């Protein structure tokens, strides 16, 4: 039962879902206004349940549609109905243009919302989460609801202004200038009397994590939602509402929920006991290796170290020490930092903002990160390397944030899409499928092929002539480069040659908002980053389309086939046609580093002496090759960590839910003391018969406290675990409550004490946990390959783990 | 002719059967190591397996009894 | 010399090894219990088998 | 209990898996079971089948990924890519070893349809009992292929194996044809015993390794750290020889001998135990140094040294680079010269028992090497899924 045999039967299967409802819409046309309010209220009741109320989902997505109608346009294609239809059921309607992915979502999040769970809404960026935010936010004060976005540090979602704009829409509501002149998905530029007063709906207040997810519908990046989701880690207090319940999500550009493949990690409080000697030290290092050439073999993985003049450097500076290795490795790590540093990193990637002076990175696909890095060493490696130095270097928790998170509880329906790259990973993982579907005028725009260029970016600079000959034309281009270096210089290049343009490469935000309707406004040039060139309500001005309609030219093409794909989409919404052409330089840096020994004979022995324009014989066509090659390693690495967090998907579970019943509860007493000792005392007796001088003294180191109590009291043969039992029981117990005289505040003291004490081993232990990949990475060889020593380490460490809590959590709760 | 007509259909079977395994390797690779979860509750492919050891078990009765 | 390197580098080399493999060998009996037993299954059903779609 | 029962999985693929060789067996038109090595060893070319051709393209499909990806490495596309190249890899196998059971379908249906005992094995020649087994053979191959992969599942792809060897190596402990010379003088069976202590051993070669740690995925983004550590844990990687030495070995020793015995006008001279001695080093030098060179792969200083790694054992480590290999080429061979010792020694076990009381019986040397094989492979299966939940067993 798996073919086509399959996306067909799903055809018909909505293809009526669809006519039923289709026609529930064409009987409500009735001007429902205030009617409408009411089955705002009707549904509301109708559900109150996560009962997958299925026949609401006929009549409601019905009110829904119309909803928008009335509060604005755009709701008459079907990928977008059929879309929510999918998407209540956890896969991925869409493909791009038309559609309706913006309104579409609305749909189904709408019904999901009613249960007052609160729904959650993944997509890429802020500045998105910003978009479907308003973009919609009409229908929700329609349907009386709460939106709630969240983002970097603050967070908001509202609709209309005080309390004017909410007596200017009560009453509009009654009456509601709009239901007339339709029957036409032709949803033209008028009703003004309506967009005037209504369409000024999109507005924003500030507000808390708490009421934000508690609300109705949770808009927001992935980065953030994890991040929200750990943020309910060292809650001393559980009145933090700090999100309220994770499970349902619909991922906007689920394209990417997957190539989010590093791991999702809250890491901050970093107490440097070192922090003057990296300020000094940091600064002799960096300098080291600056004392060094090229040399020093750095390519395809963040990991290297040099030969000869390495060996050579080693005993060349502080350490006439030729054998390095000998527990002496700590410094040698000082020279491989900064090696990595000023090369690993462009400290050009890991930026400066306008003399902000602070070293933040912009890297992995996002668009400015303020302080904060992946690792305790790179931060201050590079910070070594420019001028302010730091001091931090932190951890603290990590989580996948697609099956650790999503599939930690419950389901998902991703938007675009369609290659089977995704649908083995909607399944090996996520447990979702694929309903591609062609909306209106499908793939009406045109598109042209890589067209190659040898030696050097030199064909950035074809390219260019080519952003020209378009400009002449009255063609509003745009181009999606890569990184923010050659990005600059790609505007340098239109200066050099005068050329009008703006620039939204994480320069600035408010640049992303001026640009999003300033960008393709007849004849304009646009230069912007892939990540900004990756879903978005773009469009067009007045004649604008005249010829070809929209232009875009691309750097070269990314690290996976559905984004190279992407960077062009974004060229073609509502269902407009288009025009998108690739420029790759067989010395760009896809290839350049992979897929390099293979393009080379293939080439060099094919055929060198040419001009400029080639793409004849298997240019295009290796390239390919390599694009879907490389994608491949990122799959494989995705499973390391993947399988591995996996494991820690249970340990962290025990590890918080059991710093949540603490929280929650009050006297643990007769447990923790009972535990602290039957663990201590089977400790007297494991590796210690109850003896004399055996368990006095191994015991001894068991008992290492400034406290006194029967230290040095010796000749003991009542040992029957019952008698040696309740002897440290009381000096417990008593001294407990007799030291239970503070005061009734003495309540919260094993709250700061358990959460701290807990969370600060586990986090330590997870420092650890780190250094155990080092170990799977041993697997490989010898014993079998499938997460073997990692999960019966993971084990090891998590029962170490927890005995060792109850020692210093208890002794804790005593000096005072 | 049973024997003769079902034997050409016996290799048919053959057929369904070798690219069961060919395609059905998300998570099988000879002598890999994959105890993934999350995924595999008897396979819409198989109506082949249950059509495999029954092809066979019906060579059984038709071939001597 | 030569071969006598092999050995003398050989001798001390001998590592890697469990002193409680005799539990594994415990296991290895158990295991091989299973064999036999499965086996032995295979006869007695086998062998109803045998009376009916076998001398019939 | 000692059970302890929990494993969903255990009997489950136990049970489904007697269920699959019963009719797997007896299936009709081959199941051709219901000077001295080859009448005991059986077949038309050189492939003891307890059925047509299942077991055997199995042995078959392994040793043709085998020395093709050894003496040639990398010739079209595919080498080890984790997952996208390993399944490539993979289909590629497939294909492979199916074609090639093809081959010797047609070959061994032939000279066994009109030539071996207990035959009653009809001549209404129509659709060539030749195409007939070639049917149960392919469509053979796929029943026991199928079933190896679902054995794969909750076993392992050679759970079906052992299955054969469960059987095999319990037909003749239970007297079906052991009783006509010796017999009670049963040391021979704790003799035996004393062989599969030495397979353990092989086992834990000398497991050792380095150190650092790092992750790089996306596009142009990863990481780095310091040192502040405490606890327990360390680096393992070195190995030995890995399955069926003994058995490749020997097994190519019994060619030349067949052959020796059956070539013009059976050209009858010695060449059974006598050569033995000579034969069984060869068993030596051919597994254990042939395979354990690839084996222990020449390029793992190229990955370790390269991720940045120097090695800790048998006292602190040192030297990066090639250099490294050095070290532990020597390490590699002399190891090797020690498992030779163990392994060559079992079949030279009952060679030097068999010294004053000799039996022409030798049947129980190979084939439990290679149920034994799977039964520690299978200890493999526990060992992973053994340890339920070491938290708040005992403490908070
Ligand atoms: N039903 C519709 N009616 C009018 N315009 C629509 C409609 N659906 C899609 N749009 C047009 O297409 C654009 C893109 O739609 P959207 O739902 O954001 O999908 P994508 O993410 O593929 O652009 C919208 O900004 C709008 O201009
Ligand atoms: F909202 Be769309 F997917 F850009
Ligand atoms: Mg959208």
């Amino acid at each position: 039962m798996i073919l086509f045999d399959k996306n067909k039967r799903i055809l018909k299967k909505y293809a009526k879902m669809v006519s039923k409802i289709n026609q529930i819409e064409s009987d409500l046309r009735s001007k429902k206004n205030s009617e409408l309010i009411r089955l705002s209220m009707v549904l509301k009741e109708k559900v109150n349940s996560f009962e997958d109320a299925d026949e609401h989902l006929f009549e409601a997505f019905a009110l829904v549609r119309e909803a928008a109608r009335r509060t604005l346009g755009m709701r008459p294609f079907d990928v977008q109905v059929m879309g929510g239809i999918a998407l209540h059921e956890g896969k991925v309607a869409e493909m791009k243009t038309g559609e309706g992915k913006t309104l579409a979502a609305t749909m189904p999040i709408y019904l999901n919302a009613l249960i007052g769970k609160g729904v959650h809404l993944v997509t890429v960026n802020d500045y998105l989460a910003r978009r479907d935010a308003l973009w919609m936010g009409p229908v929700y004060l329609f349907l009386g609801l709460r939106v709630g976005v969240i983002n970097s540090l603050g967070k908001s979602y509202e609709v209309v202004w005080k309390n004017p704009d909410l007596a200017r829409k009560a009453i509009e509501e009654n009456w509601s200038v709009w239901p007339d002149g339709f029957n036409g998905e032709v949803l033209k530029e008028e009703s003004m009397n309506k967009e005037a007063v209504e369409a000024f709906q999109v507005e924003l207040k500030e507000i808390t994590r708490k009421e934000a997810y508690l609300c109705d519908v949770t808009y927001g990046t992935n980065n953030e939602f994890g991040f929200d989701y750990l943020r309910d880690n060292l809650v001393l207090d559980y009145n933090d509402k700090v999100q309220r319940g994770h499970f349902y999500a619909i991922v906007d550009e689920a394209d990417s929920v997957l190539i989010d493949e590093a791991r999702t990690p809250l890491i901050i409080s970093g107490p440097s006991k070192e922090s003057p000697s990296v300020y000094r030290r940091f600064a002799q290092i960096a300098k080291k290796f600056v004392k060094d050439k090229d040399f020093t073999v750095d390519e395809k993985a963040r990991t290297i170290i040099l030969t000869e003049e390495g060996v050579a450097k080693a005993e060349k500076i502080i350490g006439v020490e030729n054998l390095y290795d000998p527990g002496n490795v700590s410094l040698l790590y000082h020279l491989i930092n900064a090696l990595k540093a000023l090369h690993l990193f462009k400290k050009d990637v890991d930026y400066v903002v306008m003399n902000g002076e602070v070293i933040i990175v912009d890297e992995f696909t996002g668009r400015l990160l303020p302080g904060r890095r992946y690792s305790g060493g790179l931060h201050q490696a590079i910070e070594a390397k420019e001028g302010v130095p730091i001091k931090e270097e932190s951890i603290t928790y990590a989580t996948i944030t697609f099956q650790n998170y999503f599939r930690m509880y419950e389901k998902l329906a991703g938007m675009t899409g369609t290659a089977k790259t995704e649908e083995s990973e909607f399944v090996q993982v996520y447990g979702m499928e694929v309903v591609v579907i062609p909306t209106h005028k499908p793939m009406i725009r045109k598109d042209h092929d890589d067209l190659v260029f040898r030696t050097q970016k030199e064909k950035y600079e074809k390219i260019v002539e080519e952003i020209e000959k378009r400009y002449k034309k009255g063609q509003p281009v745009l181009v999606g480069t890569t990184s923010i270096e050659k990005s600059e210089l790609l505007s340098s290049m239109l200066k050099k040659k005068g050329i009008p343009h703006q620039v939204l490469n994480a320069k600035y935000h408010e640049k992303e908002a001026e640009i999003v309707a300033k960008a393709g406004q007849k004849g304009m040039v646009t230069i912007a980053t892939n990540m900004a060139g990756r879903g978005t309500d773009i469009k067009l001005g007045p004649g604008v389309a005249e010829l070809g309609g929209l232009c875009i030219i691309g750097t070269e093409r990314h690290e996976s086939r559905r984004i190279d794909n992407q960077l062009r989409g974004r060229a073609g919404r509502q269902g407009d046609p288009g025009e998108s052409i690739f420029f790759l330089s067989l010395e760009d840096d896809l290839l350049r580093i992979f897929g390099s020994e293979q393009i080379g004979k293939v080439m060099n022995i094919l055929k060198i002496e040419e001009g400029q324009p080639i793409q004849h014989p298997m240019l295009s066509k290796l390239i390919e090759n390599i694009q879907k090659k490389v994608e491949g390693i990122n799959f494989s690495i995705r499973k390391t960590l993947m399988e591995m967090d996996d494991v820690l998907d249970k340990q962290r579970r025990a590890v918080y839910s059991l710093r949540d019943q603490i929280l929650l509860e009050k006297d643990y007493d007769e447990y923790l003391k009972d535990i602290f000792e039957d663990v201590v005392s089977t400790r007297v007796e494991e590796f210690c018969s109850g003896k004399n001088w055996d368990i006095e003294s191994l015991k001894n180191s068991l008992s290492f406290f400034p406290a006194g109590l029967f230290d040095l009291d010796e000749k003991q043969f009542s040992s029957s675990e019952e008698l040696h039992d309740y002897l440290f029981n009381r000096l417990w117990e008593e001294y407990q409550r007799k030291k239970q005289e503070i005061g009734e505040d003495y309540r919260k003291v094993i709250r700061f004490l358990m959460l701290r004490i807990i969370d600060d081993h586990w986090r330590r232990y997870l420092e650890e946990v780190e250094h155990v990949k080092e170990a799977v990475q041993l697997r490989s060889y010898g014993q079998k390959d499938p997460i073997v020593e990692f999960k019966k380490e993971t084990y090891y460490m998590f029962d170490e783990m927890m005995r060792r809590i109850n020692d210093t959590i208890a002794n804790y709760v005593l000096r005072v | 002719h049973t024997i003769i007509s079902v034997a050409l259909i016996y290799m048919v079977q053959v057929q369904m059967s070798k690219f069961s395994e060919l395609g059905g390797a998300f998570g099988s690779g000879g002598l890999h190591t994959v105890f993934g979860r999350r995924k595999g509750l008897d396979t819409g492919g198989k109506i082949t397996l249950v059509l495999s050891v029954l092809f066979f078990v019906s060579c059984v009765v038709t071939a001597f009894v | 010399e030569v071969i006598a390197e092999a050995k003398k580098i050989s001798w001390p080399s001998r590592k890697e090894l469990l002193t409680s493999f005799g539990v594994v060998l415990v296991i290895l009996a158990v295991t091989s219990v299973y064999f036999f037993v499965l086996d032995f299954i295979f006869s007695g059903v086998v062998s109803a088998i045998f009376k009916a779609l076998g001398i019939g | 209990a000692f059970k302890i029962p929990e494993l969903r999985d255990r009997i489950i693929f136990t049970f489904l898996a007697l269920i699959v060789f019963r009719m797997g067996i007896y299936i009709p038109v081959p199941g051709l079971n219901l000077s001295f090595y080859d009448v005991f060893t059986g077949g038309a070319l050189s492939r003891f089948s307890v059925f047509t051709m299942s077991v055997t393209p199995y042995i078959t499909a392994s040793i043709i990924l085998q020395l093709l990806a050894s003496v040639m490495p990398s010739l079209k596309e595919m080498l080890r890519e984790g997952e996208e190249g390993r399944k490539k890899f993979a289909k590629y196998t497939r294909r492979l070893t199916l074609l090639i059971g093809g081959f010797q379908a047609f070959f061994v249906s032939f000279s066994l349809a009109r030539s071996n005992p207990d035959m009653v094995a009809p001549g209404v020649n129509v659709l060539q009992f030749t195409v007939l087994s070639t049917m149960s053979m392919l469509a053979g191959t796929m029943f026991l292929l199928w079933l190896g992969e679902r054995i794969t599942e909750k076993g392992i792809g050679n759970g079906i194996s052992i299955l054969i060897f469960a059987g095999i190596v319990a037909r003749y402990p239970s007297y079906i044809r052991q009783a006509y010379l010796g017999g009670l003088n049963l040391l021979e069976w704790i003799f035996l015993i004393a062989v599969a202590l030495i397979t353990i051993f092989g086992i834990i070669l000398v497991q050792q390794a380095e150190r650092r740690i790092t992750i790089q995925y996306a596009r142009r983004v990863t990481g780095r750290r310091v040192y502040g550590g405490a606890s327990t844990y360390l680096p393992i990687k070195v190995n030995q020889g890995g399955v069926i030495p003994i058995i490749f070995a020997s097994a190519i020793v019994s060619i030349p001998s067949a052959i020796a015995s059956i070539t013009n006008n059976e050209t009858l001279k010695n060449l059974f135990r006598a050569g033995g001695f000579l034969y069984l080093l060869i068993y030596g030098l051919l597994v254990f140094f042939f395979t354990y060179f690839y084996s222990v792969v020449i390029f793992d200083p190229r990955e370790i040294s390269e991720n940045i790694r120097k090695y800790g054992g048998y006292i602190p480590g040192l030297r990066p680079g090639r250099s490294t290999e050095q070290y532990l080429h020597r390490v590699l061979n002399r190891v090797t010269f020690i498992g030779a010792v163990f392994l060559v020694v079992i079949a030279l076990l009952p060679y030097l028992v068999q010294g004053a009381i000799k039996v022409n019986v030798w049947i129980g040397g190979t084939s439990a090497l290679i149920a034994v094989g799977v039964a520690l492979d299978i200890i493999q299966q526990m060992e992973t899924h053994m340890v339920m939940r070491h938290y708040e067993g005992f403490i908070k």
